[PDB]
């Protein structure tokens, strides 16, 4: 039914109506990061995404 | 009229390899836990010629 591959977590599941084997991919990737060039001298602020 | 032969020891060569459970796995190597037959044991041949 389930898959799993080296690392050692579900990667592909059986659809147990269709009979298909999908691919999990989760949507967690990257956070934000902040660029500031200095509060002294100006307020423009930039955001990163990685 | 049943002359029945007094049974003998033999060797297998690996038997009793069979899937842990339900879960797919490839070019990974994964070791269980279950009921499995040691390999090069002895066992009991019984005939029936």
């Amino acid at each position: 039914q389930f898959g799993r591959d080296i690392a050692d977590t579900t990667d592909a599941v059986r659809d147990p109506q269709t009979l298909e084997i999908l691919d999990i991919t989760p949507c967690s990737f990257g956070g934000v990061s902040v660029i500031t060039p200095g509060t002294n001298t100006s307020n423009q602020v930039a955001v990163l995404y990685q | 009229t049943r002359t029945q032969l007094p049974p003998a020891y033999t060797n297998s060569f690996t038997r009793g390899v069979y899937y842990p459970d339900k879960v797919f796995r490839s070019s990974v190597l994964h070791s269980t836990q279950d009921l499995f037959l040691p390999f090069f044991s002895n066992v009991t041949w019984f005939h029936a010629i």
